RNA sequence: GUCAACCGAGCGUUGAUCCGAGGAUGUCCGAAUGGGGAAACCCGGCACGAGUGAUGUCGUGUCACCAGGCGCUGAAUAUAUAGGCGUCUGGGGGGAACGCGGGGAAGUGAAACAUCUCAGUACCCGUAGGAAGAGAAAACAAAAUGUGAUUCCGUGAGUAGUGGCGAGCGAAAGCGGAGGAUGGCUAAACCGUAUGCAUGUGAUACCGGGUAGGGGUUGUGUGUGCGGGGUUGUGGGACCUAUCUUUCCGGCUCUACCUGGCUGGAGGGCAGUGAGAAAAUGUUGUGGUUAGCGGAAAUGGCUUGGGAUGGCCUGCCGUAGACGGUGAGAGCCCGGUACGUGAAAACCCGACGUCUGUCUUGAUGGUGUUCCCGAGUAGCAGCGGGCCCGUGGAAUCUGCUGUGAAUCUGCCGGGACCACCCGGUAAGCCUGAAUACUUCCCAGUGACCGAUAGCGGAUUAGUACCGUGAGGGAAUGGUGAAAAGUACCCCG
RNA sequence: UGCAUCCGGUGAAGCCGCCGAGUGAUCGAGUGGUGGAGGGUGUGGGAGUGAGAAUGCAGGCAUGAGUAGCGAUUAGGCAAGUGAGAACCUUGCCCGCCGAAAGACCAAGGGUUCCUGGGCCAGGCCAGUCCGCCCAGGGUGAGUCGGGACCUAAGGCGAGGCCG
RNA sequence: CAUAUAUCCUGAGAGGUGAUGCAUAGCCGAGUGAGGCGAAUUCGGUGAUCCUAUGCUGCCGAGAAAAGCCUCUAGCGAGGAC
């Protein structure tokens, strides 16, 4: 759930900082979401993990 | 023994069979040994390169 | 090429005073490769003493470990037949008594 | 072969032992891969052989998983997909240092400590290479008509700065050098062609003119692939349109005929194992590496001595008076050195050709407009990282989540920002030399150690030994010139 | 260690003495003995350059000291032998102890300790002719026993796979 | 149709066989010890923590799996079974 099946996208690390500056690691992960690939237009659909951002541009198609 | 030079001229056959010959004498001088009754000690040393050199005969022939 | 002959498995006799024993009731045993397996010698012995034998039983002795100055050596390991020919018994000259 | 000899046996001028190069054999474990397993030991299948009166038995092959090609097959289920088969090519593990991209502490300093430092260090992960990374301006610069890819040294500078402005941290511009390739190729707009999905007023449409024939270079679309076309910042390029124009032939530009393009086949250049495409093939080079060989001159005299290489005195070589050895300090005794010579074969560098590709069906310079110039990208916002810069007025670079543009009077940089000016042309990709390292091999060097030193290891060395295991981990060199290592007798 | 000089198998360094010397660290190219192969001096250069102590490290050796101990709750004795050597070895005859063991057979563990011949500087808490010690040779025989080739439990590994 | 000590399965033990063999108390010479011969072997008493017994009888705390053996067809079959 942190990495896209398609472009490859990975969670970014970084410091969480509080008010009183102490820095502490944590992780930045992409919105990957579950979806059902339909590679042909037939209809068979597979489960795969596909970040927002492949969603939005058109590279999965839910047929 | 048997220089190569010789052993080069020999049929298959032929090497086959002085090959099983001289594991016979191989066989008859490792019991003479264990007996006791056996003074040349050498006789073992050219008999083992005797096969070692049809065997190298041999191989090469299936080769080269 | 290979060519097997029974003579690879049959090392050498063994010389002792038990072994003599055995030999005056027709029971000859000898040195041999240590993969052999039972029924293996017997068809080997039969082929190369051309006689008749009855059964075979083996045994694996463990080397002797002798101790020198450089360090702890260990002799080899080794493996025995004691075969028994049957009532034919061609008595095996080649043995040298 | 050796500690390391003693016995028994043999080889060698018909060339042994030795040294170099290439082959053959290479049990079993190990990524271990037929199955299994407590690593080096148990059990097999298939095919071909060998062997018994036949089962038993023995050899030679072959049988793991995954990825990618390729051919057959296509479940529930209809298209078809998953999946199943068969077959070809690959991986997997190891390695001392050096590279690149990620993750990332604490002791410690701050005379406490949390921000900060230690430090992006130790360690971990993924990965190559002989080097890697970076690289051909959306760069610096500051009005100079300047520089002109990257990398790596020296300066700039412990400065500008930054910092509970505490401890500390710390650039760049410019200038001087190393290397030379200020190197290359694409995508778009246009054409041609092959298609896949559609459709068709299925006709007056598809080709430049004219003559005519025709009803599909489909009439029209579109997407994909492939060949031309183009690679630019004084913007460049497509279309359009004027001037000159360095081989022959053929078929196409729906068709045949006279005019403009496309493509194939023969002269001529131009390049090639390269970044600019790739696989080979010969010939050659006293070119190199992997064994070696030659190599001058004192048995000199006298004295000390067990021994001369010591002392004294005579010669001699020297392109050789480097270093070792030989009974004590040796250029002339030995191995060698100076200086020459040596390759059957294998490998490496070159070079000349077969061979491969490209330009010639092509170039040169001119005029005014439409199309193109890399998209979920740039920009903006929220939370972070990192830059001298600790969020600060915070530019440039970058990660995640949203929002989300233009194609040249466009876009981005010139430390918030705005206007003007200047530079450049992002969202595509390759690129040697300068540079870091040494597991290993060859030749050397030391105002380095000389046995409690130097490697932990001059000797059984990661051995003995300790621990269940990770792991910890020692001590021991010297007779003499030669073994001539005390025959024989006496006490025991 | 640069450079310049002198000594040395007719005997250097090192070590042990005698006789002396300097205001101190120290000196002796003054000399005897041991020794067997390198040393001294002048002037420069560089130091892993001076130990009495860190409950300092390694090796050797003292004092305690010929002192404590010699590892149960059973117990030995005599005759003979071998032997250079005998309380401890062998043989015989007595005595005693265990006898749900201190007897007999295994699994785990060990790995040649088992037997024969030989040895008595090392070890045995003494000596030893003996030995679980040292050396050489020998010994482990399975269709039916405990296992594999037959089967599963807890559990481990785990084609694909899911998750990260 | 059956309640039979009917029938069948299981099964300690007694009995025969294995056994004219083996072995033993002892007897001989012989001596490291080799060798030869070798008698009687009935009745009872006591008696198990062992066998019948994975049984039987009670109880609640409800007491491994698989191979193996048997059977059934599916399926192979002109040879096959004893």
């Amino acid at each position: 759930a942190a990495v896209c099946d398609i472009c490859g996208k990975g969670p970014g690390f970084g410091k969480s900082v509080s008010h009183s500056h102490r820095r502490t690691s944590r992780r930045w992960n992409p919105n990957i979401q579950p979806v059902r690939a339909v590679t042909r237009p037939g209809g068979n659909k597979q489960r795969i993990n596909a970040c927002t951002s492949c969603i939005k541009a058109g590279k999965v198609s839910r047929a | 023994g048997t220089t190569p030079g010789e052993l080069r001229e020999l049929t298959d056959d032929e090497l086959k069979d002085k090959l099983r010959e001289s594991k016979e004498e191989l066989f008859n001088l490792r019991f003479q040994m264990a007996t006791g009754q056996l003074s040349n000690n050498r006789r073992l040393r050219t008999v083992r390169q005797e096969i070692a050199r049809v065997y190298t005969v041999l191989r090469e022939r299936e080769l080269g | 090429a290979t060519i097997t002959d029974p003579r690879d498995i049959i090392l050498a006799p063994v010389i002792s005073e038990k072994s003599y024993g055995l030999i005056e009731d027709n029971v000859y045993t000898f040195v041999v490769h240590p993969d052999s397996n039972k029924t293996q010698i017997k068809i080997a012995i039969e082929k190369i003493f051309d006689v008749k034998v009855d059964s075979v039983n083996t045994a694996n002795r463990q080397g002797k470990r002798k101790r020198t100055r450089t360090g702890f050596g260990k002799r080899k390991s080794t493996k025995r037949a004691i075969v028994k020919l049957a009532a034919g018994s061609k008595p095996i000259d080649l043995f040298g008594a």
